[PDB]
C-alpha cells in the first residue's frame, strides 16, 4: 500500500515516497506535518502543531504536500502490484560463479573455504550449461572464483578461449570477472588479466592490523605487505577503473570507516567494504546491540565521503552508489538459486558460493546439464514481493533484495529476513540518499 | 517548492 519513509541525518530532513521512488528534501515544518498528514484533517493538524508553528505557515506547507500527492510524488500507490501475480516464470540463468579451485593459500577465518582444481572439461561443461540455460540472452557473466582461482589459472584461460569461440555460433557475449586474494599476481598474468578480465576484485580488508587479523596464511602470518603493492599496480594499470578492492568487516572491526578511509588514503578509487555474511555463532556476526555504533559509523563515512568528493580526493564506495531513476529489479535480487548459480570443481551446481557446503541445496551437475527446477523456482519465488516482512518495508525498491544465505544461516529458511542485515541495508540506503542530497 | 525540494525530478 501507499507508504513513505522520512528520516533526518546530519541536519538534512529526507522523505522517501516508496512506490514512486521520489525523494524529497523538506524543512522542519513539513517533516512534522508528515507525522499527521494521512490520519488528520488540516484543522486538527493546525491545532496539534500550534505550539510550534503558526496556522499560515502550516497551511503553506500543507498546500505543498497534497500538491505533491496529487501528482504522485507522496503516498503514491504501487502500479506494478496487479502484474506480479506470476509464479510460472521460466528462469533464465545469466551468470555462473565458477569455483575454479577449492584449495587456497590462505585460511581467512570468516570464509566458507575455512581441495580440488576444476578441470578444463568441467569448465567447458559449465560454459555449455550457461549457454543452454540462458535462452535468448546475449550478455552472459562468468566470475572466476572458488578458493583462489589463480592457483588453476591455466584452466581459467582455456575457459575464456572456449567461451570466446562459442560466442559466434550462439550470438553470445561473455564478460569475465576474477576475484583473487592477490598472493599469486605478477606482471605477466596481470597483463593477461587486463587483456581478458572485464572486472577484477581484489580482496583486502583495510588497515594492516584488521586485514592480517582475518586473512591468514596457513602458518598464521598476514598478507597485507605482500598484496598491497600488487593491488595498487593492478589499480593503476587499469586507470583506476574496472576493478575494486573488496573488504569484509566483522564484529572485530566495527570502526570500519577507518578501513574504507585507509584504502582511500592508499589511492584506491574503487572500494567496497561489506558486512560479513553467514557468521551465526561465529564470534563475528554483527548483532542487534551493535547497530547504533554501526549506524554512526556509516554516517561518519558518508560525511567524509561528501567532503573528499567536494575537495577532489574522491573515491567510490559501492554501498553509497544508488540510482534515483527507476519491476524486473524488484523480483530478482542477487539472483542466487535461479539467475545466478555456483559450480564446484567437481561440477556440482549450488545457488551460490555460500550454499556449496550443503547437498540439500545441490541442484545438479554441469557434466550432465540437468537442473533441479523445483529448487530454482523456490529461490526465484522468494523475493521482495512475496516475503511478508519486505511488504511493509520502506526500502523494498532500493534494497538489494536480502541475502538468502544470511536468511538460511540465521533462520534455516531463505524466506525469513535477517533483521540485522536489513537494518544495515536500510541505513546504507539512507546514507546514499543523504549523499545525493548534499550534492544537488 | 518553498518547503519541499524534490531530489529526483557485492555478489
Ligand atoms: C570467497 S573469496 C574467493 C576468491 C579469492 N580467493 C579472493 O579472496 O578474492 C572472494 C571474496 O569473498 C569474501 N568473503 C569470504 N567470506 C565471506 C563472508 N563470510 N562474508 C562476506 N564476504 C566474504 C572474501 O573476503 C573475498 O573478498
Ligand atoms: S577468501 Fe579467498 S583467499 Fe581467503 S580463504 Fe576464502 S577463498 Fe581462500
Ligand atoms: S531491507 Fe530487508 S526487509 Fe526491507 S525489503 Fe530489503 S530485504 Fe525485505
Ligand atoms: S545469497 Fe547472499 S551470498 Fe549468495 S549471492 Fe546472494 S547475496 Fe551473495
Ligand atoms: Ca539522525
Ligand atoms: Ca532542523
Amino acid at each position: 500500500m501507499a507508504m513513505i519513509h522520512k528520516f533526518s541525518m546530519m541536519g538534512t530532513n529526507i522523505v522517501v515516497d516508496v512506490n514512486s521512488g521520489a525523494v524529497h528534501v523538506v524543512d522542519d515544518i513539513s517533516f512534522d506535518i508528515l507525522d499527521y498528514y494521512k490520519n488528520f484533517t488540516a484543522g486538527e493538524i493546525k491545532n496539534k502543531l500550534a505550539h510550534k508553528y503558526n496556522a499560515d505557515e502550516i497551511d503553506e506547507a500543507l498546500r505543498e504536500i497534497e500538491s505533491l500527492e496529487a501528482e504522485g510524488l507522496l503516498f503514491s500507490e504501487d502500479p506494478y502490484k496487479e502484474y506480479v501475480s506470476s509464479m510460472d516464470r521460466k528462469s533464465v540463468v545469466k551468470a555462473l560463479c565458477l569455483h575454479i579451485s577449492h584449495d587456497c593459500n590462505l585460511r581467512c577465518k570468516y570464509c566458507f573455504a575455512s581441495r580440488n582444481m576444476m578441470s578444463l572439461e568441467v569448465g567447458k561443461k559449465a560454459i555449455d550449461f550457461l549457454i543452454s540455460e540462458s535462452g535468448n540472452r546475449k550478455n552472459l557473466e562468468i566470475d572466476f572464483f572458488g578458493g583462489e582461482p589463480m592457483m588453476n589459472f591455466d584452466v581459467v584461460k582455456g575457459i575464456i578461449e572456449y567461451a570466446r569461440q562459442k560466442e559466434k555460433e550462439h550470438n553470445k557475449n561473455f564478460r569475465f570477472t576474477l576475484t583473487t586474494n592477490g598472493l599469486l599476481l605478477n606482471d605477466e598474468n596481470i597483463k593477461y588479466i587486463n587483456e581478458n578480465m572485464q572486472n577484477i576484485v581484489l580482496s583486502i580488508d583495510g588497515r594492516k592490523e584488521v586485514n592480517d587479523r582475518m586473512r591468514i596464511r596457513i602458518d598464521g602470518s598476514g598478507c597485507y605487505d605482500d598484496i598491497l603493492p600488487k593491488f595498487k599496480y593492478v589499480a593503476e594499470s587499469r586507470n583506476q577503473d574496472n576493478y575494486y578492492v573488496r573488504g569484509t568487516f566483522t564484529r572485530e572491526n566495527m570502526d570500519f570507516s577507518n578501513d574504507v578511509l585507509h584504502l582511500a588514503d592508499e589511492g584506491f578509487r574503487q572500494i567496497s567494504v561489506e558486512p560479513v555474511v553467514a557468521a551465526k555463532d561465529s564470534g563475528y556476526d554483527l548483532r542487534e546491540e551493535d547497530l547504533p555504533r554501526l549506524f554512526e559509523e556509516y554516517e561518519k563515512l558518508a560525511y567524509e565521503y561528501v567532503k573528499r568528493r567536494k575537495e577532489g580526493n574522491w573515491f567510490n564506495f559501492f554501498h553509497f552508489m544508488i540510482d534515483l531513476t527507476q519491476i524486473v529489479k524488484r523480483l530478482t535480487g542477487c539472483g542466487s538459486g535461479h539467475e545466478y548459480l555456483a559450480v564446484t570443481p567437481e561440477g556440482d551446481i549450488y545457488p551460490c558460493h555460500q550454499f556449496v557446503g550443503n547437498e540439500k541445496f545441490k541442484m545438479g551437475n554441469v557434466k550432465e546439464g540437468v537442473l533441479n527446477r523445483d529448487i530454482q523456482n523456490y529461490f526465484k519465488n522468494s523475493n521482495v514481493y512475496t516475503k511478508k516482512e519486505c511488504d511493509s518495508c520502506w526500502a523494498k525498491f532500493y534494497c538489494s533484495g536480502g541475502c538468502a544465505a544470511n536468511s538460511y544461516n540465521f533462520h534455516k529458511d531463505i524466506n525469513t529476513v535477517y533483521k540485522v542485515g536489513c537494518e544495515l541495508e536500510k541505513k546504507r540506503v539512507e546514507c546514499a540518499l543523504w549523499i545525493k542530497a548534499q550534492e544537488m | 517548492m518553498k518547503h519541499i525540494k524534490i531530489l529526483n525530478g557485492g555478489c
